[PDB]
């Protein structure tokens, strides 16, 4: 999936699935 | 599907079902949209039994800058903007490259021209833009009637051509694409140096492409609903 | 006293007016503003009289027949100035009033591309909004909460601040439009917003988090019939600085 | 297509040529796009395009390009605002474009028109004549001279005034507010001897005490007029003591509470006390300079609403010429510096931006840690900007470490900065890193970038989610190669930083596997693999570039 990068709110981020 | 036992799990999705959706999703890209979804769909499946050269570079430019796409035009401008001078103007004309490139080009491009140095990327650009501007216009009827929204007056000779232009998808987004690269290079040309203003042979098509920018625009708020 | 007031605000209406003819009905290029500033300059006077007589809602009414010249004028920065100096003045003893006020100095926010200074008063807005209109609202403050709910979403995404910028309060909004969790829905309406509107808006602040730039231009057009003209600058915007990005330099 | 020419009252600055000034030109010219952009009323800019500003000032001809007037347009102008302003065409212009110093405009035969026109005002308010249009003529005699073109026509128009002046009632108000800038714009194309300087002296400094707000503050347009002038001694020596205490009475009353006062009138007076500080150094008060600065420095440290922002940028462009220009003295300039850092760190894109504007300025007028304090400023504001101000930050920093430090001492914190968890914005920099980097490969100074590379590996395969420790060590291999073909890609890794699909993980492997056969002795050679080892677990894209490496 996607989910919310930690850094920024608006940044998101891949996860292995 | 998965927690429940085979035998009734194998018979609410036979496997022929789960080869034409995991083709679909692949085909259609929704594969990549939700790989959670594909991921599971596969696993179910188990269930039930370099050097980096020149033209190395050119093929990953290739790879962002030939698609139809508006999501990361400003980098892809400057991975263009590196493809050699003698590769740019074959590499933009090409009928897979992505118009939508153009304008970040002519604007990246201006900054090196206002930089003080010759722009291989703007004149290649500005190029592109004018060619297919004119390659448009000849698509249009040879003799030009008023746009009048109440009253398609002449439906042989005209209005049947143009809702044969208009409305065609792949013709219509073309033009407000183009035309967002035409602006980009009219909102400059006073301020570039002299062999980079407008061509005197390019005057009316140019008029005639505005013309019927305006009248695409104005068929598609008819026809459909608000242009973009 | 009342009569004084009263006669400067003819005094200031007279060059209000000599004003309104060079430059609206004439269109005079010569027009430098000698009765504008002869107009501020005696409503000055009249502001610093209703306010020594004790009487802010008479004093925030000169504020407002100002801000609105300076508005139609093409003057939006200092519109947004005196409409905000009329809520201040409404706002002890008129709390609907004053957010009349935010609201039109948000929209000379708006004119004057000072989105970061719209999204605060928008947000001051809702706060007050809440605090005397309340979890549901009564039917005026309930259409100023549809209005800055809208509103302050649509900046959030042109402005898209940091961390260190991201209010508790911008933060509580855009959670509602966003998911928490790789298996959540993202959350139901609390009936602040008509549903169609609500899953337009959840759908775009979805689509610039999974940078669906086709999403975005779909749901700009089916989104224009429900917005405000301001509210279709806003969303405009949004699709702008999606597609070319201001802060380059190209 | 067009507006009103601007034939402004500052001649360009001479610090802009030294070799110091042409680094300032492009550093502060990269913040001036975005100040235009950001804050600009676009009145001569029909569409949306952000980078299309232009000033209608043409060589005394073609428009000077807005890069070459960069602190030339006149004060007391809002930015972008085109409209017609008491002040248009400076009196350096009328006598340098007009060979007057003591016609036709597209075709048009503009000198008929105002010879006409002089003809008819002159007869009609010096006869009897209609109070009501007095003022209206005189007003028309105020703009119309802008036009005017030989000696002759500012001559009848200086005697026709100082005729109406005395015919006129001396209770006037409508009239005065024309009458005496008209009067001060004759008298200063006709130089200032003293044939017309005791009247014009008297009546600037008797005009400055009247009640009409316009009246003062066409008083002051009148001054800034006169002030072009090559003043005679007797003159100066008792009108600019006169100019300076009535600035010095109104702008140090108001400073802390802007938005109570009219704009027009704190606009103008900061306009003359720049040209009185810049221009008459000697001859203005010894608290002058100092004390403006102060008063100016409590402006632009008020509020969003106390100080409003047409009057921010005003006062920050003006003290910003000021410290170009040389004529500061040394407290004065080192004061200024001081005003400067305390307003960067501010809530507003547009109020910072601006502050950054006159902190470079600082910085490259002053050419041994102190440097390194301001350098944690840039830093602060790409973490807590807007990403219209970090973006912008981000674009001018690679220049700013190379002018102020050698490269070691900020190598760490460009790194620090790249990694840090509370960086909002890595891809801004990811550029910085980059332009860092091929700055020491252009300078022959390779080793210090294998050395930084490897000292550094071990921090990057602690970054928390694993699709941003694979990107960011991307940035970083492509940052360090010396292959032009992989330094090219920064673009596309940039515009791929949350992603971790099959080509994510084949291009760190290519670009770290290239650094390793180009770049990268037996000792270094190991010790890659070695940091590389602790991460290497079954599945992950340092598992696949190990098989890479180890073969």
């Amino acid at each position: 999936y996607l989910i919310r990068s930690s850094f920024n709110w608006f940044v998101f981020v891949e996860v292995p699935c | 599907l998965l927690a429940a036992n085979l035998q009734s799990s194998m018979a609410q999705l036979p496997m022929e079902e789960l080869n034409r959706i995991q083709e679909y999703l692949q085909s259609s890209g929704l594969a990549q949209r939700h790989q959670r979804l594909y991921s599971l769909l596969d696993r179910f499946r188990l269930s039930t039994m370099v050097s980096p050269d020149k033209d190395w570079y050119v093929h990953l430019v290739k790879s962002q800058c030939w698609t139809r796409s508006d999501s990361a035009l400003l980098e892809g401008a400057e991975l263009v903007n590196r493809i050699p001078a003698e590769d740019m103007n074959a590499f933009m004309m090409n009928s897979e490259f992505n118009l939508s490139l153009l304008a970040p080009c002519l604007s990246l491009g201006m900054s090196e021209i206002s930089g003080g140095q010759k722009s291989a990327l703007f004149e290649a650009a500005r190029e592109v833009t004018l060619a297919r501007v004119s390659g448009t216009v000849q698509q249009l009827p040879a003799v030009h009637h008023v746009f009048q929204p109440e009253l398609p007056a002449e439906p042989a000779a005209y209005w049947s051509k143009l809702n044969d232009l208009f409305g065609d998808a792949a013709l219509y987004q073309s033009l407000p694409t183009l035309a967002r690269a035409l602006a980009q290079y009219l909102v400059v040309v006073s301020k570039l140096p002299s062999h980079l203003h407008l061509p005197p042979e390019k005057e009316k098509d140019i008029v005639k492409f505005v013309v019927a920018t305006l009248e695409a625009l104005s068929w598609h708020l008819i026809h459909e609903q608000i242009p973009l | 006293g009342p009569g004084e007031a009263l006669a400067l605000t003819e005094a200031a209406r007279l060059f209000l007016r000599q004003e309104r003819d060079a430059r609206q009905r004439l269109v005079c290029p010569a027009a430098y503003g000698e009765p504008l500033q002869a107009a501020a300059s005696a409503l000055g006077a009249a502001v610093r009289l209703h306010l020594e007589l004790g009487q802010p809602a008479a004093a925030a009414a000169l504020c407002l027949e100002l801000a609105a010249a300076l508005r139609d004028l093409g003057q939006p920065a200092a519109a947004a100035g005196h409409f905000q100096r009329a809520a201040q003045l409404q706002l002890p003893q008129l709390p609907l009033a004053a957010l009349q006020a935010l609201g039109e100095a948000a929209s000379c926010q708006l004119l004057a591309r000072d989105y970061t200074g719209a999204l605060a008063v928008f947000t001051r807005m809702q706060r007050l909004a809440r605090e005397h209109g309340s979890p549901a609202a009564l039917g005026a403050f309930s259409d100023v909460l549809v209005r800055c709910e809208v509103s302050r979403v649509l900046l959030l995404l042109l402005l898209q601040p940091p961390p260190a910028k991201l209010l508790p309060e911008h933060a509580q909004t855009l959670e509602k439009y966003s998911w928490e969790a790789f298996d959540s829905h993202g959350q139901e309406s609390s009936g602040q917003l008509p549903e169609e509107l609500f899953l337009l808006l959840q759908s775009l602040v979805m689509a610039t988090h999974e940078k669906d730039t086709e999403a975005i231009k779909s749901l700009q057009v089916e989104m224009w019939p429900l917005l405000t003209a301001e509210q279709n600058h806003l969303l405009h915007l949004v699709l702008q600085e999606t597609i070319s990005p201001s802060g380059q330099g190209v | 297509v067009s507006c009103l020419e601007q034939q402004p009252r500052n001649k360009p600055l001479k610090a802009l040529d030294t070799r110091f000034g042409r680094k300032l030109s492009i550093i502060r010219g990269i913040v001036e796009q975005e100040i235009q952009a950001m804050v600009s009323k676009r009145e001569n800019i029909a569409t949306h395009h952000l980078y299309q500003a232009w000033d209608p000032v043409p060589s005394l001809g073609a428009l000077i390009s807005h890069e070459k007037l960069l602190l030339q347009i006149n004060p007391e102008r809002e930015l972008g605002s085109m409209s017609y302003k008491l002040g248009q065409v400076s009196i350096h212009s009328v006598w340098l474009g007009n060979s007057i110093t003591p016609k036709h405009r597209a075709g048009v035969d503009i000198h008929s028109c105002s010879q006409f026109l002089l003809e008819l005002y002159s007869r009609w308010i010096l006869p009897r004549t209609p109070a009501i249009l007095i003022s209206e003529v005189v007003r028309s005699l105020l703009v119309v001279s802008d036009l005017f073109t030989e000696r002759n026509q500012f001559e009848l128009m200086y005697v026709t005034l100082t005729e109406l002046r005395r015919v006129h009632p001396s209770e006037d108000e409508i009239l005065a507010q024309y009458l005496v800038p008209a009067t001060c714009k004759a008298a200063a194309v006709l130089g200032m001897d003293k044939a017309v300087a005791e009247p014009v002296s008297r009546l600037l400094e008797s005009t400055l005490r009247s009640s009409h707000l316009p009246s003062r503050v066409g008083a002051l347009h009148g001054i800034l007029y006169v002030l072009e002038c090559d003043l005679l001694d007797d003159t100066a020596k008792q009108l600019i003591p006169v100019i300076s205490d009535y600035l010095l009475s109104n702008l140090k009353g108001i400073a802390h509470c802007v938005n109570i006062h009219s704009q027009q009138h704190v606009l103008v007076m900061c306009a003359t006390a720049f040209y009185l500080i810049e221009n008459y150094p000697l001859d203005v008060g010894p608290e002058f300079s100092a004390s403006i600065i102060q008063m100016c420095g409590v402006m632009l440290s008020g509020s969003e609403e106390s100080t409003p922002s047409i009057i921010y940028h005003c006062a920050l462009r003006g003290l910003e010429r000021l410290l170009l220009s040389e004529q500061l003295s040394r407290l004065d300039a080192e004061s200024l510096v001081k005003l400067s850092v305390d307003r960067v760190n501010v809530h507003s894109p547009h109020r910072a931006m601006a502050a950054l504007g006159l902190m470079l300025t600082c910085m490259y007028t002053g050419k041994v840690i102190v440097a390194m304090e301001r350098v944690s400023v840039l830093f602060d504001r790409i973490r807590k900007g807007f990403p219209c101000e970090a973006r912008v930050v981000a674009r001018i920093l690679p220049q700013f470490l190379d002018d102020f430090f050698p490269p070691q001492d900020i190598m760490n914190k460009v790194i620090g900065e790249f990694l840090s968890n509370q960086q909002p914005y890595p891809q801004f920099m990811a550029t910085v890193v980059y332009k860092v980097f091929q700055t020491l490969h252009s300078t022959g100074q390779s080793s210090m970038v294998r050395d930084w590379v490897m000292l550094s590996l071990s921090n990057f395969t602690q970054r928390a989610p694993v699709a941003m420790a694979t990107w960011s060590l991307s940035c970083f291999f492509v940052s360090a190669s010396t292959s032009p073909w992989v330094a090219a890609i920064l673009p596309h890794v940039i515009s791929r930083m949350g992603k971790l699909e099959q080509v994510d993980v084949n291009l760190f492997c290519l670009v770290a596997t290239d650094f390793y056969r180009h770049q990268i002795e037996e000792l270094d050679r190991r010790a890659f693999q070695s940091v590389l080892e602790v991460v290497a677990a079954p599945g992950s894209p340092y598992h696949r570039l190990l098989t890479c490496l180890r073969n």
